[PDB]
RNA sequence: CAAAGUCUUUGGGUUCUGGGGGGAGUAUGGUCGCAAGGCUAAAUUAAAGGAAUUGACGGAAGGGCACCACCAGGAGUGGAGCCUGCGGCACGCGCGCUACACUGACGGAGCCAGCGAGUCUAACCUUGGCCGAGAGGUCUUGGUAAUCUUGUGAAACUCCGUCGUGCUGGGGAUAGAGCAUUGUAAUUAUUGCUCUUCAACGAGGAAUUCCUAGUAAGCGCAAGUCAUCAGCUUGCGUUGAUUACGUCCCUGCCCUUUGUACACACCGCCCGUCGCUAGUACC
């Protein structure tokens, strides 16, 4: 007679023996599935309107002046995208954020203004420890510096070892 | 190529999976469901009673899970497992087989519990790959090149075989041993939505009463 | 599905069998029915009717 | 982004995983955390002071956060939801245990008491509830729908008596004595209630 | 036993069957 | 294009040529072409290189995590009889059900769920009436269904009463006799009902399972929706708790031992063995 479905598979020895022989087989040599993170000019042949004279005095004279000048159109044309889209949006009337050489004097001063600009930057950030230009001393981050030459010969080899495994990290 | 449900968080996210069990388990199962709580990591038991499929499911969604491991039994022997993704991912109902239960053998232990490296063999329909990346997913990613617990899922025969190895590595050879659940397995259907929806699209589905039942392979 | 089997033990040597139907749908003999000595638990792949007479190819 | 007030600058810029509006803030006293809250994700999440990764995505608000507080002496962390329930969160050392208190209306108003025992909700029906912490009942609430002057605006087509606009308050703040609230929303006026005698002070144009 | 003949044999019959049907299309 | 013309298919004289391209594959006794040689002979493993790579092992100290750990409990299972699976071939093992009673049983009485299914070419879910101690019978009816069954008047549960600690009225195995139902067919009892029979079992050794809130446990009900299921499985709801949420002390697992990141603050050299390479001198 003839049976509706697969027979459930017997687990034999035999057939562990195939099975971990697999697994030794993607153990060693190390290919095996895992979920992985997921980390994180053109020349124009129209005439050249500047001359030659004119090209030099360029050369001679922000990321360009055209791009530039693309970029303050295209924030102009954004924020009062926003306005109107935020007027929209918004359950609340907003008044228009913008309406668009000699000195130019800031409305608001940011930060503390009567404080010294040296104070903001941190004493840790104006002396960093650093290791000895020359050879014959090692400095710590501590400050703790050591000569290679008053050590002794297990000093010598601790730090040595210290100094493989933050290398190694 | 990883499958679409599984595309936003492939590697970014770690998965959250919860554990449950049928309705007024057996004490054998209730030990059974704790293996498949120790063969993932990342993995809860919350023992189930008096709770319905919806609340279950949509009381999960909102706490926010990977999937869900519900597991079922006959008379102590666990015979059906599903796991189903949470945000409207699809769901495998699995029969399986031969299991040895991890608490019948000998006080040797508890296990490892790190990342474990997982083995894929003889997955080759299309069919078998949508297997492959709905298993898959429930692992922290990224394991370790050295780390010792290794995961075999192995297809001879229609019948995925998945075991749990430990292994170690002498002067010349691999040498491993066994610790955790043997299983044979057997998806037989595959619905689109979660287990809760019961009228989701079928993606696969074992036919078993057709003339060329037997025949083909992932059929 | 009963009097097809005369003991519980002769299910058992042909359980796995690919049992049809007139109807035309398949199935297969599972289990030997315990408490009554002949009959046995068949799965077909739809719900058979009561007027219906299974019948096993066999040679 | 955190601010020095000693030397004018960023510690870090704090931010979120995929990029959220961020309402609300909650600073734990001891300045070790920084709770944030959404309108688009309602998901509290939490950074740490030193490393600028978020810590947890604290969950489970359906509808958004509206405000955030810590309490000093418990260090215990109230969310706010448009859920209409009000969720006190533990999540300082190994508990990780949430209890929620159900509302009548949606809060977009949580106060935080000095004593650390008591939490002031200002929700959209007007009325301003006064729950406890270590218990979830509340000791008392105060009716705030009557005494807001709201006024009617000139595109109106309503009288004034009968719009929903400003009969809610969305800003609530406990006395440092820990007896008076004074509330304030999108209305004409401001008012401060007695917390005990549950009777207002004074109102405010 | 016979459920592991019958379907083993009837395997056979059918990957004989193709070959031999193949054979006759091709020449 | 002044011919490449000669008012809708054409005839002034004459010479010559074609009977169809371009890229490709092929069989072929159809026809011409076309060759060499006939003595002449190498020999599971190093050095090294390639790829791969912070050289490897161990200790100490610090820290993280867990019902494979500590710590505290409920309900049990194993002791009995049966049910079932696994072994064995009289028995060993696993999942289970039953009761040992007074927080009960028995008799009235009070009376409350949820998920569900249901009849066509047929016999489905079935109210109601009538008959029967009952089981059931019967005459009718509603329903292809939020429509009729059905408010599924379910069970524990509640009250009033009887029993009175006696293997008792607790328990219902084993069995005798009769009446019903399904079915072509009930013997080795299908099941149900009725009377009699009235066993073990007085809380279960060593072992050991499941479990943190509408849960555990008690309790009944609906469905078997291409596998697994039938005194079972998947579910459902009613009654409704004790106990725990700390700590690395133990048993395991894991991480770190440059602070590198940016303030302020605190801290302020981890250790040993062996290789590795370089030089110096020795044999």
């Amino acid at each position: 007679f003839d049976r509706t479905a697969k027979p459930v598979p017997v687990i034999t020895s035999e057939v562990t023996e195939s099975l971990e022989d697999m697994i030794r087989r993607r153990i060693q040599d190390s290919n095996f599935d895992d979920l992985q993170r997921r980390t994180l000019f053109e020349l124009s042949d129209v005439k050249s309107s500047k001359s030659l004279a004119e090209i030099y005095e360029d050369d001679y004279t922000a990321l360009s002046e055209e791009l530039q000048k693309a970029h303050s159109e295209i924030s102009e044309l954004y924020a009062n995208l926003v306005y109107k889209l935020d007027v929209l949006s918004s359950v609340h009337f907003v008044p228009k954020p913008a309406s668009t050489e000699t000195p130019t004097i800031s409305m608001e001063d940011a930060q503390p203004l009567y404080m010294s600009n040296a104070s903001s930057l941190a004493p840790q950030e104006i002396y960093n420890v650093g290791k000895a230009e020359k050879d014959g001393e090692i400095r710590l981050k501590n400050g703790v510096a050591m000569s290679k030459e008053e050590l002794t010969r297990e000093d010598k080899n601790r730090l040595r070892r210290a100094l493989k495994r933050k290398r190694s990290k | 190529q990883v499958d679409d449900e599984y595309a936003a968080t492939s590697g970014i996210m770690d998965p959250r999976i919860i554990v449950t069990t049928s309705r007024d388990p057996s004490t054998r199962l209730s030990q059974f469901a704790k293996e498949i709580k120790l063969l993932f990591p990342n993995a809860v038991r919350l023992n189930r009673g008096n709770y319905v499929m919806p609340n279950l499911v949509d009381a999960c969604k909102k706490s926010g899970t990977t999937d869900l491991v519900v597991l079922h039994e006959h008379r102590g022997v666990p015979t059906s497992l599903t796991i189903s993704h949470f945000p409207h991912g699809p769901t495998a109902q699995f029969s399986l087989h031969n299991v040895v239960m991890r608490h019948d053998i000998i006080n040797a232990g508890n296990q490892s519990e790190v990342n474990p490296h997982l083995i894929f063999d003889n997955f080759t329909t299309a069919l078998g790959k949508r297997v492959v990346c709905i298993l898959k997913h429930l692992f922290n990613a990224g394991p370790k090149k050295d780390s010792e617990r290794v995961i075999t899922f192995a297809n001879r025969g229609d019948f995925i075989s998945v075991r749990q190895h430990v292994y170690v590595r002498t002067r010349e050879g691999v040498e491993i041993a066994e610790v955790g659940p043997r299983f044979e397995m057997r998806l037989f259907e595959l619905r689109l939505g979660t287990l809760e929806n019961k009228d989701a699209d079928v993606e696969w589905q074992l036919r078993r009463f057709i003339r060329t039942a037997n025949k083909k392979d992932y059929l | 599905i009963k009097d097809m089997f005369s003991s519980a033990m002769e299910v058992a040597r042909f359980e796995g069998a690919q049992i049809k139907t007139v109807s035309g749908i398949r199935g297969e003999i599972k289990r030997a029915l315990s408490k009554p000595e002949g009959h046995y638990r068949a799965a077909f792949e739809d719900k058979i009717l009561m007027s219906d007479i299974v019948i096993l190819r066999s040679w | 982004r955190a601010w020095d007030l000693i030397r004018y600058r960023n510690f870090r810029t704090f931010t979120g995983t995929e990029r959220i509006q961020f309402n609300c803030l909650a600073v734990d006293p001891s300045g070790e955390v920084v709770c944030a809250g959404s309108l688009d994700n309602f998901d509290i999440h939490v950074w740490s002071v030193q490393t600028g990764q978020l810590l947890d995505a604290l969950s489970g608000h359906e509808g958004p956060v509206s405000c955030l507080s810590f309490s000093q002496e418990n260090s215990v962390l109230a969310s706010a939801s448009w859920d209409k329930t009000i969720r006190i969160w533990s999540i300082f050392g190994r508990s990780q245990q949430v209890e929620p208190i159900e509302v009548y209306s949606d809060v977009l108003a949580l106060s935080m008491r000095p004593d650390g025992k008591e939490v002031a909700v200002s929700t959209l029906k007007g009325q301003i509830s006064i729950f406890n912490i270590e218990d979830a009942k509340q000791v008392g609430n105060i009716d705030c729908r009557k005494d807001i002057i709201s006024g009617r605006f000139n595109q109106d087509r309503f009288t004034a008596k009968n719009s929903e606009r400003s009969k809610f308050f969305t800003t609530i703040h406990y006395s440092f004595d820990g007896m008076a609230i004074v509330a304030g929303g999108n209305n004409n006026s401001i008012c401060l209630y007695d917390v005990p005698n549950e009777v207002l002070l004074k109102r405010f144009i | 036993f016979e459920a592991r003949q019958r379907i083993e044999e009837k395997n056979k019959e059918s990957s004989d069957y193709h070959a031999k049907m193949a054979h006759i299309v091709n020449t």
